[PDB]
């Protein structure tokens, strides 16, 4: 179903910007791990900060979770999905520590989350 | 209506054990040499580990079964069988208890199924 | 200006060491990978054969 | 060690090797001109160690 | 006065008097790159601040 | 056309290393990587168009003549769909040669076409 005359082009080019990112976010480990960050171009930072809070954003809690997460869960429509990762590509929420991106759900619970961190 | 508790201290050894036998009787083998039915094994034995309802008189009976690796490969053979089996699994590592710190559960891979069900009320908190 | 020739030769000679030792791990890790590769298949078609042979 | 994880480190070796070379021809390029750099300032040097010696003493 | 920042670093991690610093050069630095760092350090021995010069490369 | 094309790509495949240090333009080889990137963006193709063999002859044609050099490798995609547009609008005698003859056209009248079309494309 992952086609532009399903989903629409919208979707589908914000889904296949994702999977660019997170497949070279996955090549640059080796490296890393061999040579540090300092040694990376500006590009390859950029692109492993906002891999790493994509892949966080992907996560999410569940209802039935709640014995082992110890919060409620939540439901995420497909059109507020689709703009969240939009606006994270975009670098909207660089500044947001990356902590702040787990287990959330909607966009504006990453906020919230961070300021009760003391963002 | 009591409470039990059991400890295997090896399953291992007991498919070790199983395995000689199906060999001895002329059973053709699979896997590294086990039977067939090395799962259904394990499998019958620890389904009858349960907590009973309070029609049946609310007795519970409680596992704890053992399992030994080869360096480490959580992902062989039995390990995963067993695994596949339980509510949960704790995963002790060589490297972890050198490091110093000990009893070396390693938090990562270890879970437990039941999780928060199974605590006090502050414990949970 | 010392300092900066000094520091770029410094940077080529540890680059190239750090190659050559790669070179040589990728080797002995190839080889490793062969050896490995044939005890599998041996361990299959021996595994293949005993059962087909216990009927 | 399994296929996949031996694989995987020769993949991540290949990777890194590539890398240092490329960093080896890099420097060595920017050594010469670091070398030519150096050479193009000894005139100035000369002539400025030839004035104080003349002055000072 | 130190040039180069794992040398900062180095002296800020061993808790040492560190006054001067650059901190960031080109590759084939120009004389005009370090002018005004190299025009404090000499007034500094002129303004009475310390009476000697060791450097170290 | 075909060699030129497989002669770019693998020298663009044994350079890729080098990508990274490209940024502070270290050296002059950095027109191969340009040339690379752009092969690697003409060769990509979307589902169930095939592309007529004459108008896949121009397209590479024009990206090995380095008619493509100075249009930003994010363009590369449009530029192709609008000069296979400005192909069936006028180039239909170069179309119609290659086609009868098997054989390129006159390298003149290729150049004044790719010319006209470029003058008239829009760079995003």
């Amino acid at each position: 179903a992952l086609a532009p005359e399903i989903v629409g082009e919208e979707h589908y080019q914000v889904a296949r910007k994702v999977q660019q990112t997170l497949q070279r976010y996955k090549e640059l480990q080796d490296i890393i791990a061999i040579l540090g960050m300092d040694e990376l171009s500006d590009e390859d930072k950029l692109v492993v900060h906002r891999a790493r809070r994509i892949q966080f954003f992907l996560s999410q809690n569940f209802h039935v979770a709640e014995q082992f997460t110890g919060q409620p869960g939540s439901y995420v429509p497909v059109k507020e999905t689709v703009r969240g990762f939009k606006e994270i590509l975009e670098g909207k929420y660089d500044h947001l520590p990356e902590d702040a991106f787990r287990l959330v759900g909607r966009i504006e619970e990453v906020v919230e989350k961070a300021k009760a961190m003391g963002v | 209506g009591k409470h039990v508790l059991v400890v295997y201290d090896d399953l291992s050894k007991q498919a070790a054990a199983y395995r000689e036998l199906s060999l001895l009787l002329r059973r053709p083998p699979g896997r590294e040499a086990y039977p067939g039915d090395i799962f259904y094994l394990h499998s019958r034995l620890l389904e009858r580990a349960a907590k009973l309802s309070d029609a049946k008189g609310g007795g519970s009976l409680t596992a704890l079964p053992f399992v030994e690796t080869q360096a480490g490969d959580i992902s062989a053979y039995i390990p995963t069988n067993v695994i596949s089996i339980t509510d949960g699994q704790i995963f002790l590592q060589s490297d972890l208890f050198f490091s110093g710190v000990r009893p070396a559960i390693n938090a990562g891979l270890s879970v437990s199924r039941v999780g928060g069900a199974a605590q006090i009320k502050a414990m949970k908190k | 200006l010392d300092a900066k020739a000094s520091e770029h030769a410094a940077r080529m000679t540890a680059m190239k060491n750090a190659t050559d030792n790669a070179n040589e791990l990728i080797r002995t890790l190839t080889l490793s990978y062969n050896r490995a590769r044939q005890a599998a298949i041996t361990q299959e078609i021996t595994e293949i054969v005993a059962g087909a042979n216990a009927l | 060690a399994s296929l996949r994880d031996i694989k995987t480190r020769i993949n991540a070796t290949k990777k890194t090797s590539q890398i240092t070379k490329a960093m080896e021809m890099v420097s060595t390029s920017k050594l010469n001109r670091a070398e030519q750099n150096a050479k193009s300032f000894v005139p100035y040097m000369e002539k400025i160690q030839e004035v104080v010696a003349n002055v000072a003493l | 006065i130190v040039i180069g920042r794992v040398g900062l670093s180095f002296f800020r991690k061993r808790n040492m008097p560190v006054i001067l610093d650059i901190t960031r050069l080109p590759d084939q630095p120009s004389f005009a790159d370090i002018k005004e760092i190299a025009r404090k350090t000499v007034g500094l021995f002129a303004d009475g601040t310390f009476d000697e010069l060791y450097m170290y490369y | 056309v075909a060699g030129t094309l497989r002669l770019d790509l693998a020298a663009y495949r044994e350079l890729e290393a080098f990508a990274q240090f490209g940024s502070d333009l270290d050296k002059a080889t950095q027109a191969k990587l340009a040339r690379g990137a752009r092969t690697v963006e003409v060769l990509k193709q979307d589902l169930h168009q095939p592309i007529p063999v004459e108008k896949q002859v121009l397209i590479i044609y024009a990206l090995t003549r380095g008619f493509l050099d100075d249009i930003p490798v994010e363009d590369v995609r449009r530029f192709e769909k609008e000069f296979y547009l400005f192909l069936d609008q006028n180039g239909q005698h170069l179309l119609e040669h290659i086609r009868t003859t098997k054989d390129l056209p006159n390298e003149d009248d290729l150049n004044k076409a790719i010319e006209a079309f470029k003058k008239t494309f829009v760079v995003s």
